């Protein structure tokens, strides 16, 4: 289970991103959280991995308390989260083949498993052609595709999707959605975040709308 | 050693990424190691060049007349067992010192006493040796010419202290210079990237894992830094070994310039690579402390 | 007057992103060029400003041809295109107020009208309270907004668009599209390149589509 | 001088954005520039000391045995007339009588006089010694024109090796200042990858990219030279205190000449120009990689 207490966060600039968010995030099923441009629809996902501290309340994950971790276990517990970014961050001047093999190195992979893990990860996105090149010559669609491809590896317990398909067409939007949708037979929680409604209106899962850090609607 | 192969592979990939930039970094870190080596061989060869020098510390050991040569051998054993640093030579006054009487019978024109010169080693020197030697000196008969010479003795004590202070100041500013230049080079080398530290921690990793290919990169930069100086110092030595020949023959002997033996070469590589183990270790953790929540 | 004939692109690996395209582009008229994910639309989109050479063929701009010319001529005519990108090429060290003042200081305007020009280029975008701060604490929903805020400065003769509304709501997409629509009152072209189909279905303009870098879908 | 305001404005906050690195990159580069100043201090105070203190190339010249009791004055008068030796110390026959009696008592009669020959530093070469031996011998009344050498052979040989090794060290330090300026400036530039791309994709002029990096390199070299001068002056004062107790056994007052004003301006201008060319070479060889 993933539980929220009455939590909020602001910053040093005086901008209050969150003003009280509370939900029980059950293991297994999906989420389609959305809001306006000024809403905290990305900073909500930033608190899950624990790379910012919440200004108010206390934060809970799995079966432990992830509040007040002194930089010695929040390296350890973050590894099971494939937290996707809004804007792409790749290891520059470094090939794609070991770019998606980054989380396998820390987890203690063998020699043989890396090849089939990278191959099976890039099969689900369909990019076994630009595999040995650099992300300089990758255009933005496949840059987003290799950014979302490295969340798939290591088989994470919790998956976060901070705006995928922002740089994709509608034909591949259904495929990159169904790459998430095939994860329902395994015990993983997926937090999909988006702006558009058209593919959301074609499906039916949980709505978590927020307005300036207040959910109001959405249990 | 299976988990450290990625560190060596990443380090050699970083070094082979920009060969000109890494070559220039190796050149700037290697030109700094030239002068500790140059100052070390300069300080080293003057030690064996201190075996012989023009201002020799002569001691006026002018004994008595005629019968002093019989008592010269009796008194040389007592003084050599007093302090332990005592070298006295004796010559025949009537026969071997006739050329000294004939020195006045030259173009620049047996009453003179015998001449003996005592030159101790540099280990037992100073005013304490004079205080422990003048108490029992001139202990036989009366001994003429008690007037010592100490004008060169006072100046050589003053001059070596001055260049000793200069050399100590130069040495501590060289170790400051090499420490700060490896710190500057490694800090700008890791500051040249920003995303490579961020992405390694936004994806869950181990704090020691990101330290591996930066500590190893700094250690290999320090290890490769000293080797180019150790293939450049001896080039300057052999370039300046030609001028040693014409200034050695005017000394009346043959002098050989020493080189970098393997006992201190490993020490220089260890002290130049160990500061890559420290500078990267402090600079990476200083850079990632600014990115923690 | 932007004239095209058969132009191709094979950078290093021989990947034929483009092979040939031919269309005239009238001054002041809008366009909504699009393709699929692997379709070579952004390379064609950068061929108008021409930060890379177009290899085969030639591109005509206004009353000149810029195919393989010197580096003392290309950045002088690069000031008349509204360069926005998909990735956020913004000065991370400097604050937002002089991110959009780069075309002003290139144009050499006086210091007194910098503030009213920047505020005029940011009130229609809707970012004045979130100005005079750094882009690292700005999210992508306003980072993409301050990215295009330097394109609307000083009224360029031709305005370029490399996937806006990537991180914006549909209401903000409509607002930013009405921001782009009022430029068509004067003689500046609009070259929108979006993957959204419902936004371009609500209005009728010059719709062309390139399919895998060849011809016209 | 109005469009250049922004180029000087941006570099100041660029350096002041991260202050510890800005302090470190000047503290590392002033102590690399400490050593040419230190070697220049060591060079120029022993050179003025070499005019009077240690070198005295006297050649022991003997006159005729009993030619005259005041024959040395004629030798002084004739040797005043030619080049080479100008000032001759007056040592007559009666001077040798008073100068040779003390040596006999220290060790334990025609007595020709001993002349003083000073060839200064323009005829101090051993090949040029025989030219001066021609004019002394051809003057009558002079019997022995006897050489001394020995110590003079060492004085004319070790100075070449010391000058050669000092020239080698000076060439290595002028290469060091030619290279560490370029290294520091190019790492400062290569720390910034985004800015050149943004101001080049946006329509501009190449000089507009060139100016702030060039001014930052110039002020970095200026700060390095200034901190080098301030750090060298206190070391000159420390060595003056160190030589104050050493100069009092030499019998004369001695002081160390400091960094003069006519060369510090040259050092500051060459550091500014080397920052200029280091930023030029760092920036021009970086924005040619952004034009396909
Ligand atoms: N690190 C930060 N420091 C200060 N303010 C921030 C920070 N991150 C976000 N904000 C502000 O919080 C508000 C929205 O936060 P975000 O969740 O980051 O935005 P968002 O969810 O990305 O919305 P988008 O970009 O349209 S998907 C805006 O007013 C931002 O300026
Ligand atoms: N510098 C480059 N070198 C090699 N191939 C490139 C380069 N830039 C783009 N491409 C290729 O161009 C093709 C697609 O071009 P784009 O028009 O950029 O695609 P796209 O539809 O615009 O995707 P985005 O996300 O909208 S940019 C891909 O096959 C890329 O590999």
């Amino acid at each position: 289970m993933i539980r929220f207490e009455h939590v909020s966060k602001a910053y040093l600039g005086g901008r209050q991103a969150l003003q009280g968010v509370t939900f029980h995030m059950q293991p297994g099923e999906m989420a389609f959280l959305t809001g306006h441009s000024g809403a905290g629809k990305s900073t909500l996902l930033k608190l899950i991995c624990g790379i910012e501290r919440p200004s108010a309340g206390k934060i809970w994950f799995s079966g432990h308390d992830i509040t007040r971790l002194k930089n010695r276990e929040v390296p350890f517990l973050r590894r099971q989260i494939g937290m996707i970014f809004q804007d792409h961050h790749l290891l520059m001047d470094r090939t794609v083949y070991d770019n998606v093999a980054i989380p396998l190195i820390i987890a203690g992979a063998s020699g043989d498993d890396i090849r089939r893990r990278v191959s099976a990860a890039l099969d689900k996105v369909g990019l076994l052609d630009k595999a040995k090149n650099f992300p300089i010559q990758l255009s933005g669609g496949e840059q987003q595709r290799v950014g979302i491809a490295r969340a798939v590896v290591n088989k994470p317990a919790v998956l976060l999707a901070d705006e995928p398909t922002g740089n994709l067409d509608d034909a591949l939007s259904e495929g990159i959605l169904r790459l998430f949708e095939e994860f329902n037979r395994v015990g993983v929680t997926v937090l999909m975040a988006t702006h558009d409604i058209n593919l959301i209106s074609r499906r039916s899962y949980r709505m978590l709308t927020l307005s300036d850090g207040h959910l109001h609607g959405g249990v | 050693n299976e988990q450290v192969r990625y560190a060596f592979h990443g380090a050699l990939q970083d070094l082979k990424s920009k060969p000109f930039a890494t070559f220039l970094t190796v050149m700037v870190i290697a030109i700094s190691l030239t002068l500790p080596s140059v100052c070390y061989m300069v300080y080293k060869n003057v030690n064996q060049a201190a075996t012989q020098y023009y201002p020799s510390p002569q001691i006026t050991v002018y004994l008595q007349k005629t019968l002093d040569d019989d008592a010269a051998a009796g008194v040389v054993a007592q003084l050599q067992a007093e302090q332990g640093v005592e070298k006295v030579n004796y010559l025949s006054r009537e026969d071997a010192l006739g050329e000294f009487r004939n020195w006045s019978g030259f173009g620049g024109a047996n009453p003179l006493p015998a001449v003996a010169v005592v030159i101790p080693k540099l280990d037992f020197q100073g005013t304490e040796s004079l205080n422990t030697l003048r108490d029992r000196i001139t202990q036989i008969n009366g001994i003429d010419e008690v007037r010592m010479d100490d004008s060169w003795f006072a100046r050589l004590a003053a001059l070596t202290g001055l260049v000793g202070r200069v050399s100590a100041m130069i040495g501590v500013l060289m170790v400051a210079a090499v420490f700060l230049v490896i710190g500057n080079s490694v800090r700008l080398s890791i500051f040249a990237r920003r995303d490579s530290i961020n992405v390694q921690k936004l994806i869950g990793a181990t704090d020691g894992f990101i330290l591996r290919p930066f500590l190893y990169g700094g250690a290999l930069l320090g290890f490769s830094g000293a080797l180019l100086s150790l293939i450049l110092s001896e080039i300057l030595v052999l370039r300046l070994s030609s001028a040693v020949a014409e200034v050695a023959q005017v000394f009346g002997t043959k002098f050989d310039i020493n080189g970098l033996s393997f006992d201190e070469c490993l020490l220089l590589l260890l002290v130049c690579s160990m500061i890559g183990w420290v500078a990267a270790w402090l600079a990476t953790v200083q850079h990632l402390r600014h990115f923690t929540p």
